């Protein structure tokens, strides 16, 4: 991936980190069946006001080395291609070719 | 003990260049202090020069400046020794800048004198007791102002006895102004503790530790100070914290110069235990036993 | 009894007392007066700083004696530092000026 | 009782660790329960090995996390400092739990 | 009307002082001159003082000081010793357990990473606690004292801030 994309991702992450407490609270408020209608409405509107990049469902998991969006693995934080390389080199602990 | 009298972080590591607990067993990083050890990292004689301090919950006046004959606080606050001790041992109250009432500044007050005054002058009125009150008196004692007054009093009188009584009071009043000694430094607020190496804890031949007398004195002052902090947390009533602060006052006064107060405390069995001033004074203090006369190598008999 | 260099006490770094404990003879107070009464000044200085108390002074002395030097680096008695810690452990502030 | 959960990727290493722990236990205290082997986690992964395209081209890796359950029935005073100076070999996550 | 007073005993023999005091009351049968005898206790303040509901005659004063292992009353003077208060009894009645209440049903000592374990098998040392299970009263202190450096489920009371 590009540098720019990576930067964007980072920014998104930062935003998420920032706005988590508020956003979560808002969500809770919206959910809460034992609450006022007007309040709920306000909460809904409030959420809209907050930045979009603040959402965690905005940020894509990219490879930590290359930034490749596809072929990702969570345990390693790496795209398949890089993961394989790591494995070959001995750089991922415990990981070896499996047969059964 | 971490962190007691013989601490690690407050003083130093028992072993030379070693964390007593476990890290640094070579000569590379002399100084690092991990959270698992709460220990400095220097020499074995480093603890002999380092001293600790005990945050005394309740103020305690020094015994060397209260009972020296003549007392330093006796001829400075123009108050008889008898009356000074009464208030100091929570047995008498002392006024401090009352206000628009019919009472002096040096004049003391008793339970009956305070009770009636309490219902009388309930507003602007101050009448404390103990070292705290004494400290205030000393703290709020314009040295310079007294000088002129005393000097003018000595030049406006002919009384022989008074002249000598006034010249001995003004001599210690102008001498305090000549130096950087404050009047509120007489009362001990931050009691200092002697280095462990200087109060050594060695076992004799066997399995028990023959402990020094100063460790008994410091351990009692710290036990009482912890009790007094807990009672001021719990808001105990007046008579409980008066006995608690009085026991702390007597504990500090017994640590500094034991036996100058009424009958000296004792551990084993009836013999009194030896305090700091008894490490200085006497035929077996430091002057006459280790500094004027020393034991000597390259010698025979 | 005779002693060149034996064990040293713990609280004040001076030699131990007695014969069973391998100790040195007490150079008492009246002997200090009797050396003030002559003009012997270096004899008394090594008699109460080098030979007795100062630990770095006496290790410098032992190296200098086994190398033929015959010279003392004086320093301070460590028991005077013990006097400073005992007076300082009161409310008294003793120091060393300059 | 002190339950001890050893976890590692290398099995030999884990075994070595376990033995060491047992040794530590047995000198100080008494009645070590024993080194009980729990099931191994074989966390598998498939990945495409081509840079671009070839889907049948694949490598199947795995990480074998081994478990060793060591238990100590009587915790004495001394037993607590048996393994204090003896930290175990690297690449072996231990997990002691009293009661 | 019987007012309260404070008695000092040899600290450590306090329950035996309280029992001997009740027995001296029922010996010298001044039953109308004593109400109760309090030694309060938390899951022990006050450390060495015995509270007595009493009146003040010199006979009852000699009675309480003739009870063995009792030093004396604590007051302004020894002629007429001092009762304590009554305005601080109303607030003490509403609350009598400030050092062991359910106000904080979780953290008893700041975990953070500076605690020492001494209760139970593991004892005397210290470790860093990352996560904690206050709800189920559990701690994940990675104390490196006993063993390598793994989190050992410890008890709040077992550990010490
Ligand atoms: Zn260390």
């Amino acid at each position: 991936a590009k540098q720019s994309m990576k930067a964007r991702e980072v920014k998104r992450v930062a935003l998420a980190d920032k706005y988590f407490a508020k956003r979560a609270e808002l969500k809770a408020i919206i959910s809460d069946v034992n609450a006022s209608d007007e309040d709920r409405w306000n909460a809904v509107l409030k959420l809209q006001t907050l930045p979009r990049d603040s959402s965690p469902s905005r940020q894509r998991n990219r490879c930590r080395q290359t930034g490749r969006p596809h072929g990702f693995l969570r345990k390693f934080g790496l795209s398949r291609i890089k993961v394989r390389e790591a494995a070959m080199r001995g750089e991922i602990p415990g990981l070896k070719k499996a047969s059964w | 003990e971490r962190d007691g009298l013989f601490c690690a972080r407050i003083f130093g590591p028992v072993k030379d260049y070693e964390c007593l607990c476990g890290k640094y067993k070579r000569l590379k990083h002399r100084g690092v202090i991990c959270e698992k050890c709460g220990v400095e990292v220097t020499q074995t004689k480093v603890r002999r020069e380092r001293m600790g301090h005990i945050e005394l919950a309740s103020p305690t006046a020094h015994i060397w400046f209260l009972k020296s004959l003549p007392s330093r606080i006796g001829l400075l606050l123009d108050m008889p020794l008898r009356d000074i001790e009464r208030v100091l041992y929570f047995e008498s109250y002392v006024v401090i800048e009352g206000g628009m009432t019919n009472l002096e500044r040096q004049q003391i007050l008793t339970e009956e004198q305070y009770l009636d005054a309490l219902e009388e002058f309930g507003d602007e009125f101050d009448a404390k007791m103990g070292a705290e009150a004494i400290q205030a008196l000393l703290k709020s004692m314009d040295l310079e102002q007294e000088c002129e007054q005393l000097r003018e009093e000595l030049n406006e009188t002919n009384s022989e006895t008074k002249r000598k009584k006034l010249t001995k009071r003004i001599k210690l009043l102008e001498a305090f102004v000549q130096s950087g000694n404050k009047p509120e430094w007489m009362i001990l607020t931050v009691l200092p503790v002697l280095p462990p190496d200087l109060r050594p804890l060695v076992p004799l031949d066997g399995g028990r530790f023959a402990t020094s007398d100063l460790n008994d004195l410091y351990r009692r002052v710290i036990n009482r100070n912890n009790r007094l902090k807990r009672l001021l947390d719990l808001a105990a009533p007046d008579i409980i914290v008066r006995n608690e602060k009085r026991m702390l006052q007597e504990a500090v006064d017994a640590l500094l110069d034991n036996g100058r107060r009424g009958r000296a405390i004792t551990g084993s069995n009836k013999r009194p235990l030896k305090s700091l001033a008894d490490m200085i004074k006497g035929k077996q203090g430091r002057f006459r036993q280790n500094l004027l006369g020393k034991r000597v190598d390259y010698s025979g008999r | 009894h005779a002693r060149s260099t034996g064990s040293y006490s713990l609280v004040t770094q001076q030699p131990l007392g007695g014969k069973a404990q391998f100790g040195g003879q007490r150079f008492g107070e009246m002997e200090v007066w009797a050396l003030e009464a002559y003009g012997a000044a270096y004899t008394l200085q090594e008699m109460l700083t080098v030979k007795s108390d100062d630990v770095n002074g006496r290790t410098k002395m032992y190296k200098n004696i086994v190398d033929g030097n015959h010279q003392m680096e004086p320093g301070m008695p460590e028991s005077f530092n013990v006097l400073l810690k005992e007076i300082r452990s009161l409310g008294i502030n003793i120091e060393l000026e300059d | 009782r002190i339950r001890i959960r050893l976890k590692a990727f290398d099995h030999r290493l884990i075994d070595q660790a376990t033995a060491e722990i047992v040794e530590t236990a047995k000198r100080t205290g008494a009645q070590v329960r024993g080194p009980i082997p729990l099931p191994t986690r074989k966390e598998r992964f498939t990945v495409l090995i081509s840079p671009h395209v070839n889907k049948d081209a694949r490598d199947q890796y795995e990480i074998r996390t081994h478990l060793r359950l060591v238990d100590i029935v009587e915790p004495t005073e001394k037993t607590v400092d048996a393994l204090m100076r003896l930290d175990l070999a690297a690449g072996v996550d231990v997990q002691i739990s009293l009661g | 009307k019987k007012r309260w007073y404070v008695v000092q005993a040899f600290s450590g023999f306090e329950g035996r002082v309280a029992t001997s005091l009740r027995e001296h009351i029922k010996l010298h049968n001044m039953e109308d001159l004593f109400g109760e005898v309090m030694v309060p206790t938390e899951e022990k303040f006050f450390p060495g003082y015995v509270l007595v509901q009493m009146v003040m005659n010199d006979a009852s004063w000699h009675l309480v000081r003739s009870v063995p292992r009792v030093m004396g009353f604590i007051g302004g003077t020894s002629d007429r010793p001092a009762p304590i208060s009554d305005k601080e009894v109303d607030a003490i009645m509403n609350r009598l357990q400030q050092v062991g209440d359910k106000p904080r049903p979780k953290t008893l000592f700041e975990p953070g990473e500076m605690v020492r374990v001494n209760d139970g098998p593991f004892a005397d040392f210290n470790g860093v606690v990352e996560e904690v299970d206050y709800e189920k009263s559990r701690l994940k202190v990675s104390v490196s004292i006993f063993g390598r450096a793994t989190p050992v489920e410890l008890d709040f009371s077992q550990v010490e801030k």
